[PDB]
């Protein structure tokens, strides 16, 4: 579920075709508004642990956008995941 | 606190204990000729008789 | 008093008839006048309260 | 395999933000009770025999 | 003369910071302004609806007021006329002027009391202390017909005659009337009549402590809590060499 | 700067769009005149009255400061009405955010001038403010609770005089702070006008262009002014107030002041007292809800001939009720004033978004 | 979605709070 | 909104003169009434219509008032 | 809606060491506030009458639910205002903050603008005290060569305090406090273009931390410290810092043989008595709260605070001490030894602020070699 | 005045904890009290001799003033 | 107010010693009787209304400072009303 998840919200980099129509909608505000060079989601599993999130590259302007973004869709997910947004990832 | 603060001065536009202290009226019936409506000031507002 | 068309009062604030009993018949006022506690005593008297 | 209070009042109250203000008002309302009526007893004992009251019985019939 | 003498500090029961009036001596100290002081002194600010649930009940102070005649009108001549006091209405002024009241007692003006423990420096306990501290003028100083030797009052010449002494009044309680006794429940009553508010601002003040004793540790918990994510923080310089 | 002097405006726009200078102008001189007023006034029942005839005979030049105020408060609501009938049918509504605010500016304008007259203490002071704060009794299971507790009493008296005299003093500062927030959300878009298309293609500088037009507006207001003030102080006044107030009797032909008559005679002509109260609300706040009744392809009347007619059949109708507002409810102005509240409601709600509609049909679109 | 259970628990508050507040 | 960045605008040229090389109120009556009275007229159909309906309304309901509170209307 | 709320406050940047000393801004935001709300609803039961103003007052206190208490807190809440603007003042001395040039002066102003409403508030309620303020304040302008007098005159309706005076200093009292609030804004608005100053007097731009929740859970606490001790004046001793003559109604024949100052305004009245002549005592009086406005041009040091300072922080704490002499000497009767230790202390105060501290700041550059 | 655009800051590590992993009294007494203590011997020096003076003023003053006011045989 | 109006300074002075007011108290708290002065306000012709009422069979004259501008008509009104009282027409019979 935490891979379903993490594929909803994505990855993303400057040379994506997708643009502005992009599914994710933290891919799709960060082309529109040029919030980052690219972010990829992740899940690095260990034993008993690992670590469950994102990393992301901007410009030092971009930085509190990106976390506000990326923390709201995280959020999102835990309160309102959609069967549709669900069924695609 | 908030509750106790807000209420209070809530409280302080609300009748004040000087507008509380009412009284009775009496009225002198032989005054009022057959056909009249007498008006009297009471209770802050007017009573007729 | 003894306005309206019922002999009775005439509010001229928005238009209500009343009666002489003090009961509201036309206009937009919802209910008759209030009758207030009273008790008719000695002499030619009432009090009122 | 037993949790504590806190963790407890964790679960069940505050992770919930519906249920972390349902909390508030509840225990606000309880502890208005419990607090004036206690604070009102502190006050009423420590000026015992002093307030209307505490003599107002020797005079009533009212 | 210009020399003063201030007044010690009496261990009244409302002295104390949590400490409320003691009712029952507001109750005779009304007795006494009643009895003693009204016939000079105006108490303009207190109704007899005042009096209820602090040291009379509503049919005692209705019948208090009652005791008195009360100017009213006009009537339908347009004529004033007395009727029988209400809770409603203030109490009875001796003087209809500060100049009636002057002729009245040669000269000198009888303040209103409604707020003179709170118009003097050292309230009660210098009242209590001009009431009980009269005394012969000493060797060498002569006062002027009309005026008393007091020692607590400014300039030591004061035109009010000692009011109160040894059973000046009878106190519905029994308690005995020495003039010390009339003295300090009269003052306890002028102590409620300049701030009526008194009993009710401690109670406050108690929940008030209570809740910041509460509050305070609370808040500054949670200022920590922020705080610490900065007050353990650890700083490290790297550069390049 | 730029919020005044280099701010852009249409190349375009009318004597209509002189009303907002205009409001702030009236705004100024009541907060000048009333300050002045206030410095002599005295809020208790016993003088207020009197104090009010003090400032008038012995203040020097006290009787013009009381009349500017009074008749500025006359030619405040003049300009309200016309600023905001410039915004219906040109309109500017669409800022929605401006003229919602505008609706706000409007409500509290009104009760301020309702606690103003209510200060000399006169007959219709007293009964205005009976009847007015009494509107909140029509609210089920409190109402009645809340004109008590407003009134602070079981009946207008001194508690209300004194209330109301600070209410009235604040509200306009308040009112001034919420023109400015007016005034920047309009920034925002800058100004529509007579032709409801964009005029970004044409914009020249505020100054020195509207700064002399806006003084000219200025000019003429002051005249309106001062032709009442000093040839007509009381033409748009009552009589009735200059009798003090008397809590047993209630004038035979109280009526309201003119600005408020409209709404008086749609409340009047319902018989019903809740109805009556929610058809008085709503008489008013129909104006937040003329944005969502918008069907028009176009922005402004200007180019809509049957939306035109409508228009001022709507102004007409408000100067019949302003009329009935002014006559004794009696026949046949009891029938009149029924058909012009319903018409009124009509014409917002129904029969101008139809006139949209039709018209774009006839356009293609 | 979420929305009712959560417009209900805000309901709720509203409500105790008028009740008590007021 | 600020002149720089108001829209985009390409071939149109706008020639103007001085206020002080020119008059201020030219033709002002010469052709001012003409303007007035086409501008009057391009209006009246749609501004007094509802006018004259209030008048109607006025002066009919203000008589059918007094005839009702005479003797013989 | 956002915005403006956010950044001007939320991502606020803020020093990581600004100590207590800086939460008497917000503090006196607070005071502002509380006298606002105190004060309007005083105002819907207060008359402005001769006749009538003592007495509504007591009405307010006796009859008004609850009148008693947002009485006292606003009385007491007025003495709060100025022990926290005091502090403001001191504070930003210390630390050198009156190099934020238009903050700093913008708040001479607002000490100003206070203190003027203060002294009209405490002229509505009538008794004696408001009365001879009213008489001795308004008066100050009589020093004023040629129209003096007749400003006075003007300024009282009449040839004397009366009805006219009171009657358009509540209309003063009332609109004022909104002023001020104004004011204020713009004295936030230029310090944001700043920043805040911190108790080291260094630049703080390497760190900077987020307003919000440091600064405003920090100001959420100071503001329970000053809850608690005005409700400890209202609740055990609303009456300590006022005056008992205030509690006797007005009487314009005759001024109390004790007659002193609100504590606040004691060391400026200390200042003015000391001066045997009535245009030096006024020009003094000006200049004692005036001067404030120099304090950037005397500014002496390399270093913007008074933390590495030890020369300049002795002499700071001589003033603090000088002006609570002042403060006591005001309190005190115009008789020996007083008159002397007030004159002393008096030219103590502006010998210490014009020569000994620009004085010590030179001599501490000298001792660091710049 | 906004984050991103203060000043130029290179080479520095800060590492942090979140609040809820940590104590927000570590040691409150046990080295609060010898801080609280060090600070206020660094400064008394500076801050106590001008309220000394104060007192010494105030007590000397007062003092002076009752003695005038009395016992003068002539 | 009449002075420059209507009447000279000594004019309104001798017209308001025409009449007697009460002024005090006096040093033995009493009221007192004196000549009028500019100062004061045209004498009352009764302490209160319920004494015009009774005086006038409980009509009562309202004061007259504001008549005109209390009145629609105004002068106009005042004017007609002074000099229009007719006999009652046939039919109409006014109580006493
Ligand atoms: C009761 C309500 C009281 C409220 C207070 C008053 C509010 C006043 C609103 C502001 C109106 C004044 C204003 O600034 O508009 C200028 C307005 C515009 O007229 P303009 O400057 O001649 O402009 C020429 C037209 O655009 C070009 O049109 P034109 O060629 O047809 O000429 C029109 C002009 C000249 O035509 C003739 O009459 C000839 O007629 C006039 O307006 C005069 O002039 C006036 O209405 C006031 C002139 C008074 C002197
Ligand atoms: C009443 C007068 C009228 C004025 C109105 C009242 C307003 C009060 C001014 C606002 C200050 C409030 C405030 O923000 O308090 C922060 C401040 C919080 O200090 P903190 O969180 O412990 O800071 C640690 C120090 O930076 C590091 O210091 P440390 O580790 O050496 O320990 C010091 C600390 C703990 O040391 C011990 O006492 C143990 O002692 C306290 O500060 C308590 O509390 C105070 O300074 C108390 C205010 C005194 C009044
Ligand atoms: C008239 C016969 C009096 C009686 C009975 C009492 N008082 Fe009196 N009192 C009287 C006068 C004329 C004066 C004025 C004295 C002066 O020289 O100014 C006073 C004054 C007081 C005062 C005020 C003292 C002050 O500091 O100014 C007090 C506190 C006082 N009186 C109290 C008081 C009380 C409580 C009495 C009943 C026990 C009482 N007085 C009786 C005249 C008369
Ligand atoms: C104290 C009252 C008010 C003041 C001071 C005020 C002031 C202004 C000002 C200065 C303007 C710009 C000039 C103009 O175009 O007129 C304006 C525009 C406008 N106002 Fe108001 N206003 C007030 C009330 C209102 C009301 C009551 C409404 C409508 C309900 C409103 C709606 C608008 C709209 C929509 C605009 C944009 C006009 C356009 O560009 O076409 N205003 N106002
Ligand atoms: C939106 C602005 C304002 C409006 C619309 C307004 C309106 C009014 C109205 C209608 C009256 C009744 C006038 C009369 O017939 O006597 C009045 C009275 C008064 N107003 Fe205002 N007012 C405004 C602002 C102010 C302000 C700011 C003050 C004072 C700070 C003020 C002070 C007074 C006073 C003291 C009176 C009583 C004397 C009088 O009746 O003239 N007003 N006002
Ligand atoms: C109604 C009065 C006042 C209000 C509401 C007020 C409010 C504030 C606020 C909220 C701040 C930021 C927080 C702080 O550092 O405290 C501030 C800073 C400041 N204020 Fe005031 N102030 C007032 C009076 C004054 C006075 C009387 C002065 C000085 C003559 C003054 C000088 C300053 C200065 C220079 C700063 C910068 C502090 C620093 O960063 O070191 N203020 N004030
Ligand atoms: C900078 C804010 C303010 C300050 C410093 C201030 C100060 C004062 C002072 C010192 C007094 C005398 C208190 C006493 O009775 O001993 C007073 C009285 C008064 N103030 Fe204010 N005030 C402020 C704001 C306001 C505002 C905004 C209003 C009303 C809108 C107001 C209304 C009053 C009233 C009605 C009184 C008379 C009643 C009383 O004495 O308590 N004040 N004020
Ligand atoms: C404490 C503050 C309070 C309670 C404020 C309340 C404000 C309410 C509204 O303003 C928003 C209100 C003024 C506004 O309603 C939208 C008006 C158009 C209502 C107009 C209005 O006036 C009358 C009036 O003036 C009178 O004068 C002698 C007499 C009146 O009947 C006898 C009326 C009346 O029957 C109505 C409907
Ligand atoms: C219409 C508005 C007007 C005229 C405003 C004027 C404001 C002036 C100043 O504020 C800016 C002023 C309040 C301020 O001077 C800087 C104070 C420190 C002055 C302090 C002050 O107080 C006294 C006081 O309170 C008294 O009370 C009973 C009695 C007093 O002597 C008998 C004084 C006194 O001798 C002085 C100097
Ligand atoms: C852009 O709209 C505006 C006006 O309309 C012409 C004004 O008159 C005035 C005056 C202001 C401030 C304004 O913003
Ligand atoms: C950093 O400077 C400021 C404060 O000091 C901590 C404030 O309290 C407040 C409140 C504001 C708005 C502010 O800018």
């Amino acid at each position: 579920a935490l891979q379903v998840a993490n594929a909803i919200i994505g990855h993303y980099d400057c040379t994506y075709g997708g643009g502005a129509h992009l599914s994710s909608p933290l891919a799709s505000i960060a082309a529109t508004n040029k919030l980052c060079q690219s972010f990829q989601t992740f899940n690095i599993c260990y034993a008993d642990t690992g670590l469950l999130g994102a990393h992301f590259v901007c410009d030092h302007m971009s930085i509190d956008d990106m976390m506000f973004v990326l923390q709201g869709q995280w959020m999102r997910l835990c309160t309102s995941a959609t069967e549709s947004e669900v069924l695609r990832g | 606190a908030a509750k106790n603060v807000v209420s209070q001065f809530v409280s302080s536009m609300s009748a004040s204990a000087d507008v509380l202290a009412m009284s009775k009226i009496e009225i002198k019936l032989s005054d009022i000729p057959e056909g009249k409506n007498m008006a009297f000031k009471w209770r802050g507002k007017p009573l007729f008789v | 008093a003894n306005a309206g068309d019922f002999g009775g009062y005439y509010c001229p604030c928005h238009g209500s008839h009343y009666d002489a009993s003090g009961r509201i018949r036309k206009g937009p006022a919802p209910l008759n006048l209030e009758v207030p506690s009273y008790e008719f005593t000695s002499d030619d008297m009432v009090i009122v309260g | 395999v037993a949790p504590t209070l806190t963790a407890r009042l964790y679960s069940l109250l505050f992770r919930r933000t519906s249920t972390f203000a349902l909390t508030i008002v509840v225990g606000a309302l309880f502890f208005e009770r419990a607090f004036d009526q206690g604070a009102d007893a502190i006050y009423e004992h420590i000026n015992e025999g002093k307030l209307w009251k505490h003599i107002k019985h020797k005079y009533e019939n009212k | 003369s210009d020399l003063e003498l201030h007044p010690p500090s009496y261990p009244w029961s409302h002295r104390g910071l949590l400490s409320s009036l003691d009712h029952t001596s507001i109750r005779r100290g009304f007795q006494v302004y009643k009895q003693v002081c009204s016939s000079c002194h105006s108490m303009d600010y207190v109704a007899y609806r005042h009096l209820v649930g602090v040291c009379y009940t509503e049919d005692e102070a209705k019948a208090l007021a009652e005791e008195v005649e009360v100017q009213d009108g006009p009537n339908e001549d347009g004529e004033m006329f007395m009727r029988p006091g209400k809770l409603s209405d203030y109490f009875p002024k001796p003087y209809p002027n500060p100049e009636a009241a002057r002729a009245a007692n040669n000269g000198a003006l009888p303040p209103d009391l409604s707020y003179i423990v709170r118009a003097r420096h050292g309230g009660e306990d210098y009242v209590f202390s001009l009431l009980t501290g009269y005394c012969e003028p000493p060797t060498g100083v002569s006062l002027r017909e009309g005026l008393y030797f007091n020692p607590y009052f400014p300039g030591q010449a004061i035109g009010m005659a000692p009011p109160i002494y040894n059973e000046v009044l009878e106190f519905d309680d029994g308690t005995p009337a020495t003039m010390s006794q009339v003295a300090k429940d009269v003052c306890t009553f002028l102590r409620w009549a300049a701030e009526p508010e008194h009993d009710h601002r401690k109670r406050m003040g108690l929940k008030m402590l209570l809740m910041m004793g509460l509050l305070l540790p609370l808040v500054y918990a949670m200022k920590r809590h922020k705080w610490s994510v900065l007050k353990s923080r650890k700083l490290a310089y790297r550069p390049p060499k | 700067n730029n919020a005044f002097i280099d701010l852009p405006a249409p190349s375009n726009i009318s004597s209509w769009w002189n009303f907002g200078s205009l409001l702030g102008i009236c705004l100024i001189l009541q907060i000048l005149t009333g300050l002045f007023l206030a410095m002599h006034y005295t809020s208790d029942t016993t003088t207020a009255f009197s104090s009010v005839t003090h400032i008038c005979r012995d203040v020097n030049y006290g009787w013009i400061i009381r009349y500017m105020h009074a008749n500025g408060a006359s030619m405040f609501f003049i300009c309200l009405y016309m600023h905001v009938g410039r915004g219906l049918y040109y309109g500017s509504y669409t800022f929605l955010e401006t003229w919602n605010i505008g609706v706000i500016l409007l409500l509290t304008v009104m009760a301020t001038a309702f606690m103003g007259y209510v200060l000399p203490w006169g007959q219709m002071s007293f009964w205005g403010a009976t009847v007015i704060t009494n509107l909140l009794s029509a609210i089920p299971y409190i109402g009645t609770n809340l004109v008590e507790w407003i009134w602070g009493g079981f009946s207008v008296d001194k508690a209300t005089l004194t209330r109301f005299f600070a209410f009235h003093f604040i509200l306009p500062f308040i009112i001034m702070a919420i023109a400015m927030v007016h005034l920047l959300f309009l920034h925002e878009t800058g100004s529509n006008n007579p032709t409801g298309i964009s005029s970004d293609v044409d914009k020249i500088p505020f100054h020195p262009y509207y700064t002399i037009k806006d003084i000219l507006g200025a000019l003429l207001l002051i005249l309106a002014l001062m032709l009442l003030v000093l040839f007509a102080p009381d033409l748009l006044g009552d009589p009735d107030n200059y009798t003090p107030a008397n809590p047993l009797n209630t004038p035979p032909h109280i009526k309201p002041e003119w600005y408020f008559l409209f709404a008086y005679a749609i409340l009047r002509s319902i018989p019903n007292k809740l109805g009556g109260v929610l058809a008085l609300a709503f008489s008013i706040l129909i104006l937040a809800l003329i944005p969502l009744l918008h069907t028009s392809k176009q922005r402004s009347m200007m180019f809509r001939p049957l939306s035109q007619c409508l228009f001022w059949a709507l102004v007409a109708d408000l100067l019949t009720l302003t009329w009935i507002g002014g006559q004794p409810v009696e026949h046949p102005y009891i029938t009149i004033g029924q058909l012009a509240s319903v018409l009124y409601f009509l014409l917002i709600l129904v029969l101008m978004p139809t006139a949209g509609t039709i018209e774009n049909k006839l356009l293609k679109w | 979605r979420n929305w009712v259970p959560t417009a209900q628990l805000w309901g709720a508050v509203g409500a105790v709070g008028l009740v008590s507040a007021t | 909104r600020q002149f720089g960045h108001l829209t985009r605008v390409r071939h149109v040229i706008t020639y103007s003169l001085s206020p002080f090389e020119q008059r201020a109120f030219p033709h002002y009556f010469s052709k001012g009434i003409p303007n007035v009275l086409r501008r009057t007229r391009a209006c009246i159909l749609r501004v007094a219509p509802p006018f004259v309906a209030f008048y109607l309304v006025y002066t009919w309901g203000t008589q059918e008032f007094e005839k009702s509170k005479r003797k013989n209307p």
